[PDB]
């Protein structure tokens, strides 16, 4: 779908069983969600933005579906204060900014 | 490199 | 433009004569800038990310120039990694997600 920006960009996302909404993140390298949990390991990482650092879980090959539509790769797990759908999982939908 | 914005 | 997200999306913006890049962010509400130096009066204002909270300058009606193309609005100037341009000038821009 095309989607206009006058209202934050948030989609459902179906995570491990778990059903969530995230915002579409173009400024974000990464997808970090903070109400999941993943079974499995995972590697210490840490992430940041506008305020500095977070440390999160790295879990690898991790499927998501949004829109309905699935694609997998790497989901973070920390404390973000809203969950993000960033650009690893972001071009992987075929997902554009078109202006 | 994650660099959400809200104003809370 | 139409643009993929394989990589950050950049483009260049003219703000008060200057040069800069920033992150054309859907994760954004706001636009914000670091390297900049504005005129005139501004009310103080707090924002927050993933890694908590900044105090910025928040300087009203701004004229930016983002890739040749104009929009004014809101403008903020602190301590933030990167500059971004958030939701407030991407709607301006007739900006949309696509996928």
């Amino acid at each position: 779908p095309q989607i206009t920006l006058w209202q934050r960009p948030l989609v459902t996302i179906k995570i491990g069983g778990q059903l969530r909404e995230a915002l579409l993140n173009t400024g974000a390298d990464d997808t970090v969600l903070e109400d999941i949990n993943l079974p499995g390991k995972w590697k210490p990482k840490m992430i940041g933005g506008i305020g500095g650092f977070i440390k999160v879980r790295q879990y690898d090959q991790i499927l998501i579906e949004i829109c309905g539509k699935k694609a997998i790769g790497t989901v973070l797990v920390g404390p973000t204060p809203v969950n993000i759908i960033g650009r690893n999982m972001l071009t992987q939908l075929g997902c554009t900014l078109n202006f | 490199g994650n660099f959400l914005q809200s104003r809370p």
